[PDB]
C-alpha cells in the first residue's frame, strides 16, 4: 500500500504564488506518471499536470505558463507550483500517481493511488 | 535475524487459461481475444443506413410490387436486409433471370434514383397501358407492378412499336422489363392480335430476341401464364432499343445507380436501431478492437476473423497461488 | 515451472504485495513489509503489452462479405463456396487455438524467468553476507536497518560495510 | 564415500524425429501424427455401403442402359465408386444436359425407389412404344434405355400427346426425358410424320421448348442422329407436363429421392469389402485418430487434413544418450 | 541443451534406469542400484499428454468431399476449384511441419529444464553435507545408508542430523 | 590478480528486427525472408519467351485482327502478355462467345501451329470471298479478320455450302468462325439472297444450329450490324462440318496446338529483356531463394507467396550492445 | 535475456572480439586478448542455420497464375475467386509474421543460454580456485600463464595442479 | 526393475475370508495404480479390484461388496481383503502395478510390472 | 585477430619436392577449413587444397595425386607437401582458414582470413 499525502492547501489573493506539496510513502524514482487533478464544487475532476519518467511534462491548456510540475526525487515529494494565481483557478487539488506504463490493462490497474486532496482558495 | 525474501503477487482472481502442458489454469490478469456478444439489432455500417425489404424480396422491391409501395422511398444503403422466406417477389409468376447476379450487383449502391425511363403517358400512343392481373393485387384490387407496363393492343391493333433511351446520366441505369407467355393461342390473338410475335432488345453490348411459347402449364399463383423477366445495366451513353410487336412487359421506371462494391444481403429477424458498427451480423452487431468473433460467420464489413472457439483468453499475469 | 522458482523454490505468491508482480518481503527491527520491485515489474508489463499488441494488431481485416446465393443450377459453386468459407475458418479456429496455447505456456514461463533472474541479482549482491533458508528469502548475517533493505531493493547495496560485520556473526556460527 | 547422482533415461529406441536446431534427433519416447498405409479396399462410410457402378456410367445408371441391368436394384448408398474412364454410358450420341450438376445432386441419396412414372402398357395407347437402336445393343439384340421410351408414329400417325404427373410422394422425383434430332428429313418424316415438331416440358417452375434441328454429322458409335437428355427435379405437390408432337424420349421410370449432402464420387480400381470407416480414399480406406494422412488428396467425409509430409513424428521422450 | 544439463553437465543416459524418465543413481556399503523419480516423472507424462492431446484434437473434421467435376467450358472454374484445394494442403502442410518442428525442441528443452530443477533441488537439501562432483552427482561428507538415500529421493532429507559429522569430514579435508 | 572474463560479440550493425517482447532490436547478424525489388522487365519463364500482343486483345490476335499482322509468327510462349486496355480486338461488333474461357485454354501453349483449314481459293467455288468492312481497315483500305472469310452470294445466288474438315494432325485444333446478323432485311437479301437463312455447326461432341436476327440496333464502330464469335476445340481424329445457307462467316486459317497448363495473361507496361526467371510479375521479373515477396499478388509459375508484409528480417546474431 | 546472461548480469558486449559471437577476455602478466570459443560458437552457427534452412525451405511453390477474368454476368464467381486470393494472402502474411517475431524471440532466448551455458562451464571448472567478480569475469586465487588460460578455454584446465597455491592466497585473504 | 511378491494364498471354505498381499520393492507411495487380477484355468485374465494414487477404489461386479482393496504405505505392501468366499471365486491372483498414468503411451508404458501370482481355492 | 605467415617459398627444379607451412597464431584444432589457394600473375586465385576438421581432404584435378595437404595441431600448422612440381606449378601460394561452417552466411561470414603468400617457382 502507498500513502499520498498532500500539504501546502489555503487561501491567497489573486496574483500571488503558492507550492503544494505531495508525500510518497515509496520511492518515486521509477515511478511512471504522477499527476495533479483539481476539482470545484459543481464540477468534475480535471488532469492540471502530469509528471513522467523520462522528465517530461504534460499541461493543460488553462494552467498553462503558469504552473510547474517537478518532483524530488531525494525527498519522495511531487511539487506543483502555482504562479499567477486567477479566482477560477479555486478547487480541491488531488494527487494522483501510476507506477507503471499500463497502456492495455495488461497488469489490471495495478500501482494507482489518490491522495486525500488539498483545497486551494483564490479570493479577493 | 534479518531477512529479505523474493516472491510474486496473487490476488483473488478466478480468470482461467488453458496451456499446452497444462488446462484451466488460474491466473492473476488476463485478456479475452474472443467477441462472443452481439446487440441483437441492426446497425449502420459505413455510416449509413441499410435498406429493409421487409416482407418483400429483392425481386418484388426492384420490380415495384404492389405490395412494396413503402420501399420506393430511399436512395442510399451499405447492405440490405431480407426475410429468411420473402412472402412477396414476383406476383406474377415466371423466371426471372440472372436473380442472384443481380441480387449480388445490388448488394450495396452509394447514390441509387429511380425514374421513369417511358412515361405512361407520353410514349404509348398506340397501346393500352392499364392492363393488370389478380396475381398481383393490392387492397383487394387487380394491380401491377410498378415499374412495368402491360402492354396490349388498342382499337384492334397492337401495332409495331420501336423505342429508345439514350444513357445521359452519367452513370449506369438498370433497365428491367418482361416477356408474357400466354397459356394458349386464343389469349394470345386477344392481347396482342397476333399469333407469332416477337421482342427485341439490344444495346451496343447487349442483344437478345424473345419468342413466346405458348403452352399449358401447372397454375402458379393462380396464373397458367408467365412473365420472364429480364435485366441490363446501360452504360453511360449507350443506347437500348426495344422492337416488339407483342408479349413486350415495356419499362416505365428505370434506376440511375453508382455502386459500392464489396457488401451483401443479410438474412434477420432483429430489430433496427440507431447504433453505428464496422461489424453487423444476423444475430446483431459487434464492436470492441478484439480480433476474433464466434458470433455468426456471415459477417459484413470488416471484422473479427469468426472462429467455432468457444474460449480464446491468453495470459498476461502469473500463475495464481495466493 | 520451467526455470524452476514460481511454484518451485518460492513455493507461494504474496496477497499482501498489491504493487508488483514481482517485489520483496523484509523483516527487521524497525518493520516488516511487502514491497514491490518497479523496475523488472515494469519491464515485464512492456514485453507482454508488446505480445498483446502483436497478436491483436497483426490481424489486419478488409471489408468484405461472406454470404453468397446460388440457384438449384449451381450446386457445384456453392459447395465450392461452402469449401473455401469452412476451409478458411478451420484454419483461423486451429491457428488461433494453437497460439493461445502455446503462447501462454511461453508468458507463464516469462514470468518465472523474471522472477528467477531477480533472485540471482540479490544473491549474487549480498554473497557471504547473508545466508539462503531455500524459500526465495535470505538471512543477514549483519543487522541491516531500512536504508540498508532499500539498497538491496534499488540495486545500490554496499557488500564491503558489512563484509567485517558479517564475517565475525559467520565465524560465531 | 558415499554419492547419489542425478540423471535420465535411455533405451535402444531407433526413432528419429527433427527439431529446430537439428535434425534427425534419436529419442526415447515418440508417437506418429501422420496416417501413411491404407487397406486397398472400398469400405462402408456412415455404416452403409456405396453405389458400384462397375462399367456404367452415373449418365448410363442413371438412364437405364442395356448394359447396366444388375445396378437398378440398390436403394441406399453414402458414396459412388466409378471407373475412371467408363465404358458404357449414353449408347445413343447426344448431349447430356447439366450432367456435372446432376454428377452432384446423385453423390448421395438417402432413399431412393424407382418407380414407372409413364406405364408402358396404359400411358401410349395412339404411339408406338417399340422403337430400339443397334447403338444400345444388349446380348446382341437391339435395345433401349431401361428408363426411357423412343416414341414413334403408330397407324401413319403422331398424334399430339399431353401427359402429365403430379408429384405426390411427399419427396423429390427426378424425372428424365429426352429430345431425338434426325439425321435428315425423311427420317423426320417416317418416324413423326412431321417436318416441324416440338415438344415442350413444363412444370412450376421449370419451363423449356425444344426444336429438333434436323442436319448431317460425325457418325458417333454408328449413328448420325443424336438424342439430348434433360432432366428436372420435381418438388412435391408440384406437376410437370409433357406435350409434344415429335421427337420425344418419353419418361418410363422416374426416381424419388431424399438427399444426403456431402458426399459425392471416387475414381478406384479398389475391390470392395465388408469393412467400415470414417475415412475412405480411391487407394483404399483409413483409421486411426490421428490428425494427419498423406495416402490421397480426394477423401471422403470427416477425414485427416491431407498434406504432403511424409514424416510427422513429434518426440515425448528425452534426448536418447545410451 | 538449452538448459544445460542434458547432453550438459550430465553427460549421458542410463539404460539400467527402466522405471522412469528422470531418477537417481546411489552408492553406498549396503549397495548400488538405479532408482526413478515418480513424482516428477508423471509431472513431465502428464505436461507431454496434455500437449499431444492438444496437438491432435483441436483438428476438427466435417464430413466432406473434396473431388468435383467439370466439363470443358468450365475450365476456369476447375482451376479455381484446384486453387482452392492446393491452397489449403500448402498451408496445413507448413502448418504441421513447422508445427512438429518448433514443438520438438520444446519439449526436448522441457526435459532439460525438468532434469536441471531436479539437480536443483537435491542440492538445495544437500548444501555443505555433500561436494559437487560436476557429473551430475553429489559426494557426501558423512554416512548415508539407505534409508538415508530414500530420504534425499522423497525430498524429506534431514540437514541437522548429518550436519556435525559432515563439518567434521570436511574439516579433516 | 589474473582474470579471465566471459563474453559475446559486438560490431557496427544496423539492422533491426522485431520480437515478441521488444520491437526495433539492434543484432550483429540477421537474414531477409522477403523480396521487394523487381528488375522492370519481362523475362522468359520455363526458358521461353512470353507472346507480347502489344496493341491487340486476345480477341484480336486469334481472330486476326488487320491491326495485328505482326503477331502471327510465333508458335511458342510460356505467358501471354496484354495491355491493360486493348485497343484493337474485334474490329467489327459482337459477341465472342465464351471468351473468358478462350482465354484460360490459350494461356498457354507448347506447339502453335496456324494452317488454312479451308483455302480461300479452292474451297469456294460458287460464293464470294472478297467481302471486307471499314469497320476492320487496315492502312486506310477496308480489310477484314485474316483466319475468317466473309462469304456471299456470287452469280445472284448463295447456294447451299457444305464442308467438312477431319482433324488428322494427332493435336487438338481450334477453328473459329462466325455469323453475321445484318440491321435490316434489305441487306440479308442483297448478300445472302433470303430472308430465312441458317448456319449449322457439328461435330462429335459439339452441336449448334444459328439463326440471323435481324434487328436495328446501336452504331458500335460505325456498323448496326454484328457479327458473333464461336469456336471449338476439335479432338484428333474428329471431324467438323460447316452447313449454312448464308451469313456464314467461314473459317480460313485454323490452329494446331499442345496445351502447358498452370500458366495465364498478365497485364503489364514494362519493357522486355533477354532475363530468365522462375518468378514474372507486371512489375518485373523476380529472383532469389526467398520464400516471401510483397511486389505483386498476381505471379506466374512458381513464386515466393505473396505478402502484405512490408519487412521479414529474422535475427540470427545476437542483441548488439557495443 | 530469458537466461539472465546477455543484458543480464554480462552487462555488455565486445566489439574487439571479432572471432566469435561467444568467447573469452584475458589478463595477466604475459598479455591481454580477446579470444573465441569456436566450439561454442559452431554448435550456435549449426542450428541457427538448420533453423532458417527450415523455414525457407519448407516452403514448397508449385508452378500457377493467380490472375483470372471474368464477364458483367459472373460478378459472384469474380467475387468468389477475389475472397480465395485475399483468404490466402491474409493466412500467409499472419503467419509469415508472427513465425519471425516468435522465433527472433527464441533466437535470442537461445544465445543467452549458450553464454550463460559456456559461463557454467568455466565457473565448474575454476571451483575455489577463483572468485566471481559479478560481470562474467573470474579473478584467479593463484597465477595463470597462458598456457593455463588455454587450458580454460578447451576445457582440458586442471583443478588440483594450481589448488594449494590456491588455498594459500584464500587464506591470506 | 521391481519385484512383486504376493502371499497368504491357500485353499478356504465357502462363507470364509481370506486377505492377500504384495510386496513391492520400490515405494509405493507415489504409484498411480495398483491392480489384482485373477485368472481360473480355462478362462482369461479379469480385473478385480484397483487402488489409484488419489485413495479412489474400483471394483468389478462380481467381487463388489465382498472384496477390499487397499495399501499400506509404511510395508510397500498391497492387501486385497476377500469376503463371504464362493467357490466360483476359485482362481490365481495376480498382483499388477502401474506407476504413472499414461493414458496415450507416452512414455511408452514404462513403470508395469506383473507378480508371481497366489492360488486361492474355496471348495468343499 | 588471427595472423597467417607461409614459409618454405623459394625456386626449385623440376621434379623435385617442396613442403610450404603456414603458422597461426590461434589454435587450429577446432577451424573447420584451411585451404591453400595458388595465383600465377595473369591468372586467377585457383583452390589448390582443403583441409577439414572431420580429417578430410578436397584437392584440384591438377595437384591430385603429387600434393598432400595436412595439419600439426600441436604446432598450429599448416602443411602442403608438394611433389613431382612442374613448370605450370609457378604460382604465389596462399593461405586461407575458415573457423566456421556457415553456408548461409548466419554469421556474416566471420572467421575467414588470408595469410601474406609465399612464391614457389619451378624452372629449368
Ligand atoms: C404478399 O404476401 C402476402 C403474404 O405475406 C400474400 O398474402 C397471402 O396471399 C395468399 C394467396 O397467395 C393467401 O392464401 C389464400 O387466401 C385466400 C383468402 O383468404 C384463401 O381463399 C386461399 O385458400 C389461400 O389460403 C393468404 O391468406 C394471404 N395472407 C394474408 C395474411 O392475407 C399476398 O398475396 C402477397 N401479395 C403479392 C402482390 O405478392
Ligand atoms: C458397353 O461397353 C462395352 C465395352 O466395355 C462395349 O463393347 C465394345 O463395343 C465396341 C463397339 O462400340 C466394340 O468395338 C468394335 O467391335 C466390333 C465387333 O468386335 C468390331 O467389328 C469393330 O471394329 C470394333 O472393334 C468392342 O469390341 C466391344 N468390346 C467388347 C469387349 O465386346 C459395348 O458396346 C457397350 N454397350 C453399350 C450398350 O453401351
Ligand atoms: C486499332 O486501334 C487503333 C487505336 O490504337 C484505332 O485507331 C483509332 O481509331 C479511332 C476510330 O475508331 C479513331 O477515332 C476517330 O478518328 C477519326 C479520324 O481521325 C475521327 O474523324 C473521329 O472523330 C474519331 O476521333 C482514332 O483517331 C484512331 N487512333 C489513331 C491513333 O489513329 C484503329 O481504328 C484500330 N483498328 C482496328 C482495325 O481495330
Ligand atoms: C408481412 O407479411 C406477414 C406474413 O408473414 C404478416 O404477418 C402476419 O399477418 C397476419 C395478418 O395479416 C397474421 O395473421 C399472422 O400471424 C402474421 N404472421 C406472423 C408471423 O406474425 C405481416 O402483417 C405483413 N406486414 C405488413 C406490414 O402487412
Ligand atoms: C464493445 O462495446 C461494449 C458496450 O459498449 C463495451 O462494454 C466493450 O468494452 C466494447 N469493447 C471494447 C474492446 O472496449
Ligand atoms: C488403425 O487400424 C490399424 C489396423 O487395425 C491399427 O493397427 C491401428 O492401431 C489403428 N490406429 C490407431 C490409432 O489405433
Ligand atoms: C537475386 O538477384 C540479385 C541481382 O542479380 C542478387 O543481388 C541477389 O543476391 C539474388 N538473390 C539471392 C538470394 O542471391
Amino acid at each position: 500500500e502507498v500513502q499520498l499525502v498532500e500539504s501546502g492547501g489555503g487561501l491567497v489573493q489573486p496574483g500571488g504564488s503558492l507550492r503544494l506539496s505531495c508525500a510518497v510513502s515509496i520511492s518515486i524514482f521509477d515511478i511512471y506518471a504522477m499527476d495533479w487533478y483539481r476539482q470545484a464544487p459543481g464540477k468534475q475532476r480535471d488532469l492540471v499536470a502530469t509528471s513522467f519518467r523520462d522528465g517530461s511534462t504534460n499541461y493543460a491548456d488553462s494552467v498553462k505558463g503558469r504552473f510547474t510540475i517537478s518532483r524530488d526525487n531525494a525527498k519522495n515529494t511531487l511539487y506543483l507550483q502555482m504562479n499567477s494565481l486567477k479566482p477560477e483557478d479555486t478547487a480541491v487539488y488531488l494527487c494522483h500517481v501510476s507506477l507503471y506504463r499500463d497502456p492495455l490493462g495488461v497488469a489490471g490497474g495495478m500501482g494507482v493511488y489518490w491522495g486525500k486532496g488539498a483545497l486551494v482558495t483564490v479570493s479577493s | 535475524g534479518d531477512t529479505i525474501c523474493i516472491g510474486y503477487h496473487a490476488n483473488n482472481s478466478t480468470d482461467t487459461v488453458d496451456t499446452v502442458l497444462e488446462k484451466n489454469v488460474t491466473v492473476t490478469h488476463s485478456v479475452n481475444l474472443l467477441e462472443d456478444s452481439h446487440n441483437g439489432k441492426l446497425c449502420r455500417l459505413k455510416g449509413i443506413a441499410p435498406l429493409q425489404l421487409g416482407n418483400c424480396s429483392v425481386a418484388g422491391w426492384i420490380l415495384g410490387n404492389p405490395e412494396c409501395e413503402l420501399l420506393i422511398s430511399r436512395e442510399s444503403w451499405s447492405y440490405i436486409v431480407e426475410k429468411p422466406n420473402p412472402e412477396n417477389g414476383t406476383c406474377y409468376p415466371g423466371h426471372f433471370a440472372d436473380y442472384e447476379e443481380l441480387r449480388e450487383q445490388l448488394s450495396s449502391v452509394s447514390s441509387f434514383e429511380r425514374f421513369e425511363i417511358f412515361p405512361k403517358e407520353s410514349s404509348w400512343p398506340n397501346h393500352t397501358t392499364t392492363g393488370v392481373s389478380a396475381s398481383c393485387s393490392h387492397n383487394g384490387e387487380s394491380s401491377f407492378y410498378k415499374n412495368l407496363l402491360w402492354l396490349t393492343g388498342k382499337n384492334g391493333l397492337y401495332p409495331n412499336l420501336s423505342k429508345s433511351y439514350a444513357n445521359n446520366k452519367e452513370k449506369e441505369v438498370l433497365v428491367l422489363w418482361g416477356v408474357h407467355h400466354p397459356p394458349n393461342i386464343g389469349d394470345q390473338r386477344a392481347l396482342y392480335h397476333k399469333e407469332n410475335a416477337y421482342v427485341s432488345v439490344v444495346s451496343s453490348h447487349y442483344s437478345r430476341k424473345f419468342t413466346p411459347e405458348i403452352a399449358k402449364r401447372p397454375k402458379v399463383r393462380d396464373q397458367e401464364g408467365r412473365i420472364n423477366y429480364y435485366w441490363t445495366l446501360l452504360e453511360p451513353g449507350d443506347t437500348i432499343i426495344f422492337e416488339a410487336n407483342g408479349n413486350l412487359i415495356a419499362p416505365r421506371y428505370a434506376f440511375a445507380l453508382s455502386r459500392g462494391f464489396g457488401s451483401g444481403i443479410i438474412n434477420s429477424n432483429a430489430p433496427m436501431d440507431e447504433c453505428d458498427a464496422k461489424c453487423q451480423t444476423p444475430q446483431g452487431a459487434i464492436n470492441s478492437s478484439l480480433p476474433f468473433q464466434n458470433v455468426h460467420p456471415v459477417t459484413i464489413g470488416e471484422c473479427p476473423k469468426y472462429v467455432r472457439s468457444a474460449k480464446l483468453r491468453m495470459v498476461t499475469g502469473l500463475r495464481n497461488i495466493p | 515451472g520451467l526455470f524452476g522458482a514460481i511454484a518451485g523454490f518460492i513455493e507461494g505468491g504474496w496477497t499482501g504485495m498489491v504493487d508488483g508482480w514481482y517485489g520483496y518481503h523484509h523483516q527487521n527491527e524497525q518493520g516488516s513489509g511487502y514491497a514491490a520491485d518497479q523496475k523488472s515489474t515494469q519491464n515485464a508489463i512492456n514485453g507482454i503489452t508488446n505480445k498483446v499488441n502483436s497478436v491483436i494488431e497483426k490481424m489486419n481485416t478488409q471489408f468484405t462479405a461472406v454470404g453468397k446465393e446460388f440457384n438449384k443450377l449451381e450446386r457445384r459453386m456453392e459447395n465450392l463456396n461452402k469449401k473455401v468459407d469452412d476451409g478458411f475458418i478451420d484454419i483461423w479456429t486451429y491457428n488461433a487455438e494453437l497460439l493461445v496455447l502455446l503462447e501462454n505456456e511461453r508468458t507463464l514461463d516469462f514470468h518465472d524467468s523474471n522472477v528467477k533472474n531477480l533472485y540471482e541479482k540479490v544473491k549474487s549482491q549480498l554473497k557471504n553476507n547473508a545466508k539462503e533458508i531455500g524459500n526465495g528469502c535470505f538471512e543477514f548475517y549483519h543487522k541491516c536497518n531500512d536504508e540498508c533493505m532499500e539498497s538491496v531493493k534499488n540495486g545500490t547495496y554496499d557488500y564491503p560495510k558489512y563484509s567485517e560485520e558479517s564475517k565475525l556473526n559467520r565465524e560465531k556460527i
